[PDB]
């Protein structure tokens, strides 16, 4: 319940942090 | 039990932060992409 | 119960000794010392009015006669106190003979060492009447604005224009306040300064008292009697912020 | 006639509250903060209107699951004899009922109604102590403010003290923003209105005031901080902020915080020796209360000692209604400092027997402790000869070619470079 | 927007007279006083020989 | 009434401890009201903690906690919380205990994860007392039936022996272990504290009355441990369940891998 949700979060956030710097790389590769 | 809920507040707040970031990233990679393409 | 009986017939009797012309200067201080060890017991600080109005009263007496040891630092938490005790949210306590006797006590100290803007707070607490009116806040106000002029002299000259005898302690840290900040506004102003006028106008009557103050001092009296690059770094780490600021996306 | 443009008006008011619930339904919806601030900005207009007709359908018409915290308005809550939900027993959302209470509270702040009034913000905030949701945080933040505002012309400021630091910390701890900000301001007054300076300094050092705080409660928060420093000295930094102040106060409303603000950049400015300029006296929503500061300024330019205590004398009691009259006491004694900034302004060399006959100071020496004084602050930038007399002004150099243009440029980069990139941040696509 | 209710909207009184209600932007310079021009001039020179 | 703070603190710079602690109960009445006066004056009682002469030094160290945890200094906070001894009531509902509840728990699972992931003799020294209060909170949650919270708490805090007392104290065993596998198999990414708490499920499993053999040899697939899975095999055959033994082996071939399987039929024939 309480916990899940609480680790459901920490690994949706990770994720996010993974896909942001994924596309700042890639932004840089397209501007190039 | 409520530092749980704290824990999870504050989570939730930055995940949807970052979710508004990444969907903005998301759309200037995608007009940048467009205009690659194009 | 029975203790602040006990420690009104101490206080009594501590105020007796005291109305006299020398009060034994270690037998007050040890009274008062055990008086507030019985008052701490007797509610000190948040109640009897009668209760509240005592404290008053030994806080008073203490700051009194911290004055009258000739000691600061104990002055300082005594009037400290007695502010905690003083004049918010009380309401209760009738008008005390000695308010602004020690209110002024106060606020010139707070001149004496250079404490102008908690000097300003205080006269902000008490109220705007009495600060043109009360003698006792009048003078050490004068002087403070006496001293935001600059007219240092006529604040020698008030100096024995005290309300009450129990002014001079701090008059005399005062006085020499005013002649060691004239000494810093001299430095800061003048370019170079000869000895005699200093020892004119620092109020240095005695010439070797102001050879003295002089040596100590880092301003020294010199020999006839007188008292760019390109950084190409940090600027460099600015342009180079800028350029990051450019780049690196959002 | 009357009766039917009440009915309509009304009718229209009830129609923007239900698209304000609405509204703030729709807030949690996404799990996205703001939203709300957009029911809560037109939170006067509606304020204004607070018929008891409206106020009473409304509360009927949210609240289909009846319980008490509704059965203690009600008995201050008049109905129609002759004269809607918007549809099933879906429990209430705890942001729309706080909404819906606070424009009661607002109703029955309006009615001069305290008590009552006191009472119903009580409950108000006491329910909204146990949640820990950020989109009752904003709501929170006017919450605060009106109860605080209730106790006001309740005459028992003193007493929330602690309920505002409580919650003060507690929105500290969640890294609440527009709650903090609100909180904060209200402490702030608070302690001005006892004259606490020294309490709200100490609170000022100690307490970061959030960069993304709204505009009104930046403007709020400078001026109290502008009135703590000026009471405390500190008058450059003091009028520093209060101009930074006017700079973000609202330019239509607000007329009462923008006559409190001009009078104290007046008092500042003119302790600092400066002149205000006279465009601000001029302004007729400024003019009349700033007549008084006006008649006063005059004699600063001027000296006229006479007319300063003519001016006090016959408009102390206009001074100490704003709790100016300490200020322009120091005022009063420094009007020979703004004298000598003038002279220094007009002269490069003088002699100090010139500064005494221009000043009427009646001695050389006394206008030489006089501009040695003022020049040890930065209010003048001279040097003083005593040999001679001089009282040589410092040679200006060329500003270009001397390394302060590129400073100042490079805090405006910083600045133009952080707009730029708070706007590319806060584009904000949307899902679909 | 906030009213700013907190600061009492000070009242203009009853919107009284003002002094001019012109158009008249002016400066802190015009409100000295001041005695002509000839006057002045012979006045300071015929001392040395006007 | 009182009127402002400077008289508490300049009672602090009092000679007789016994001021110095009825200053410092007033100053604990009041800290909430108006801290920021003893956040500059914190230097007084820093020195009164200090002297180990104090007979009240752990209230010193509440108070220099709490104007801390006004100022942020969360592990300053946190270290004076530790120093405040007994008196650092945990069952107490205030906002100041509760977020330096959760300070300390958020401290205790960075040092227990970077002790963890470290061997045996570079473990850091964890603080008896951050660990006391830890356990303190763990009995708490214990005590008011919300096992699964004391489970999450457990496996964030790498403590395998709460883990446990949480599985075996809670009213349903079979749940909570249906819950902590789940939990372990979908969200733990550490290999070995995983395989960790998959051993301690495992022993649970056996050690229930009725062990679910299924969920066993599931386990024991994901710790690669075919001998194991052949000795459960082989009591299941001594003890006459044969349709236990066929449904496990069935799951064996569908989810391990080949040389599991072969270990496992090595093991079975020999």
């Amino acid at each position: 319940d309480l916990y899940s949700r609480y680790k459901k979060l920490q690994q949706e956030l990770e994720f996010l942090e993974v896909q942001e710097e994924y596309i700042k790389d890639e932004q840089k590769n397209l501007k190039k | 039990r409520q530092y749980y809920l704290s824990k999870i507040e504050e989570l939730q707040l930055i995940v949807n932060d970052k979710s508004q970031n990444l969907r903005r990233l998301q759309a200037q990679r995608n007009e940048l992409n467009a205009k690659v393409r194009l | 119960g029975a203790v602040l009986q006990a420690a009104t017939g101490m206080y009594e009797q501590l105020k007796g000794e005291w109305n006299r012309k020398s009060p034994n200067l270690s037998k007050c201080g040890e009274e008062l010392g055990r008086l507030k060890l019985v008052l701490l017991e007797l509610n000190f600080l948040p109640l009897t009015k009668q209760q509240l109005i005592l404290a008053r009263d030994i806080l008073e007496i203490g700051a009194q006669w911290s004055i009258l040891r000739k000691d600061i630092p104990s002055f300082e938490r005594y009037m400290a106190q007695l502010k905690c005790y003083y004049f918010d949210y009380k309401e209760q306590l009738p008008e005390s003979a000695y308010m602004h006797q020690l209110l002024g006590l106060n606020l010139l100290f707070l001149l004496s060492q250079n404490r102008v803007a908690e000097f300003h707070t205080e006269l902000e607490r008490l109220p705007a009447k009495d600060i043109q009116t009360n003698v006792y806040i009048k003078h050490p106000v004068s002087l403070e604005q006496y001293l935001m002029e600059g007219s240092y002299n006529k604040v020698f000259l008030a100096k024995g224009n005290i309300p009450a005898e129990s002014y001079t302690f701090f008059i005399d840290i005062l006085l020499d306040t005013i002649r060691d900040e004239i000494a810093g506004c001299i430095e800061k102003a003048y370019e170079k300064i000869l000895f005699t006028e200093a020892t004119r106008i620092l109020f240095f009557n005695t010439p070797k008292k102001m050879t003295d103050y002089a040596k100590k001092r880092g301003w020294v009296l010199g020999p006839n009697n007188y008292y760019t690059t390109i950084p190409s770094t940090e600027l460099a780490k600015q342009v180079i912020e800028y350029a990051r600021q450019l780049e690196m996306i959002v | 006639a009357a009766e039917h443009s009440q009915r309509e008006l009304d009718t229209v008011t009830l129609e923007d509250i239900k698209e304000h619930v609405k509204q703030l339904e729709k807030a949690v919806s996404g799990k996205e903060p703001r939203f709300v601030l957009r029911a809560l900005r037109m939170l006067p207009s509606t304020s204004r209107r607070l018929n008891h007709y409206v106020l009473y359908k409304a509360v009927q018409g949210f609240f289909t699951s009846n319980n008490a915290t509704r059965d203690f308005l009600l008995p201050f809550l008049e109905e129609p004899m002759d004269t809607f939900r918007p549809a099933a027993s879906t429990p209430l959302l705890p942001e729309v009922e706080a909404y819906l209470q606070l424009l009661v509270v607002i109703f029955m702040m309006n009615s001069k109604r305290y008590k009552e009034a006191q009472k119903i913000s009580d409950d108000l905030m006491q329910k909204i102590s146990t949640q820990n949701r950020r989109a009752l945080d904003l709501v929170a933040a006017k919450c605060y403010y009106y109860h605080a505002r209730v106790y006001e012309f309740l005459d028992k400021l003193d007493v929330v003290r602690s309920f505002l630091h409580a919650r003060l910390r507690t929105a500290t701890l969640r890294h609440d923003a527009d709650g903090q900000a609100t909180l904060l301001n209200l402490l702030l007054r608070n302690y001005l209105h006892y004259s606490l300076y020294d309490q709200a300094e100490k609170l000022v050092s100690k307490s970061v005031f959030p960069e993304q705080a709204n505009n009104n409660e930046w403007a709020r928060y400078l001026y109290y901080t502008g009135r703590i420093k000026a009471i405390q000295l500190e008058y450059s930094e003091a009028r520093r902020t209060m101009t930074n102040a006017l700079r973000k106060a609202p330019q239509h409303t607000a007329v009462g915080f923008k006559q409190t603000v001009h009078k104290l950049l007046i008092v500042v400015e003119l302790l600092l020796g400066e002149i205000p300029d006279r465009l601000q006296f001029r302004q007729p929503s400024l003019k009349r209360s700033l007549m008084p500061y006006f008649l006063l300024t005059q004699a600063v330019r001027t000296g006229n000692l006479a007319k300063f205590n003519q001016v006090l004398d016959q408009f102390g009691e206009k001074f100490q209604a704003d709790g100016t009259y300490t200020l322009i006491i120091r005022l009063r004694h420094n009007v020979i400092k703004t004298g000598v900034r003038m002279i220094s302004l007009s002269y490069s060399r003088i002699s100090l027997a010139d500064i005494a006959q221009k000043l009427q100071l009646d001695s050389p020496e006394d206008a030489e402790f006089i501009v040695a004084k003022a020049i040890r602050d930065g209010v003048i930038e001279a040097s003083i000869n005593h040999e001679k007399g001089y009282v040589q002004s410092k040679e200006m150099i060329d500003i270009y070619s001397t390394r302060e243009p590129q400073l100042a440029f490079h805090q405006r980069i910083s600045f133009c470079l952080d707009i730029h990139n708070m706007s590319v941040k806060a584009m904000r696509f949307p899902p679909k | 927007d906030d009213e700013f209710e907190e600061f009492p909207a000070e009242d203009w009184a009853g919107l009284d007279e003002d002094e001019d209600a012109h158009v008249w932007e002016d400066n802190w310079d015009d409100d000295n006083v001041e005695d002509d021009f000839s006057n002045q001039l012979r006045a300071e020179l015929e001392k040395h020989g006007y | 009434m009182i009127t402002s703070a400077a008289g508490i603190i300049s009672l602090l710079d009092e000679d007789e401890p016994q001021l110095k602690e009825f200053a410092l109960h007033k100053l604990n009445a009041v800290v909430n009201d108006f801290w920021a006066e003893i956040s500059e004056s914190v230097d007084k009682i820093e020195v009164l903690y200090e002297d180990e002469g104090f007979r009240s030094r752990q209230f010193a160290a509440l108070v220099a906690s709490k104007v801390f945890y006004h100022l942020g200094a969360f592990e300053e906070s946190l270290n004076y919380a530790l120093g405040a001894g007994d008196l650092f009531n945990v069952n107490d509902n205030s906002e100041y205990v509760e977020t330096i509840i959760a300070k300390c728990i958020d401290h205790y699972t960075k040092q227990c994860v970077e002790n963890a992931d470290l061997p045996e003799g570079e473990k850091k020294p964890i603080d008896q007392r951050l660990e006391g209060i830890v356990n303190k909170m763990f009995q708490r949650c214990l005590d008011d039936h919300k096992y699964k919270q004391a489970i999450g708490i457990a496996l964030e805090t790498r403590r395998l022996d709460v883990f446990e007392k949480t599985i075996l104290e809670s009213n349903d065993v079979p749940g909570m272990l249906a819950y902590s596998l789940k939990l372990c198999m979908s969200l733990m990414q550490n290999k070995q504290f995983r395989n960790k708490v998959l051993r301690v499920l495992v022993k649970i499993y056996m050690n229930l009355e009725k062990p679910d053999f299924i969920n066993v040899c599931q386990c024991l697939i994901f710790l690669d441990d075919p001998q194991a899975v052949s000795d459960i095999l082989e009591k299941l055959v001594k003890e006459d369940n044969l349709l236990m033994a066929y449904q496990i082996c069935f799951d064996l071939y569908e989810s391990a891998s080949q040389q599991f399987l072969s270990s496992v039929i090595q093991n079975l024939r020999t």
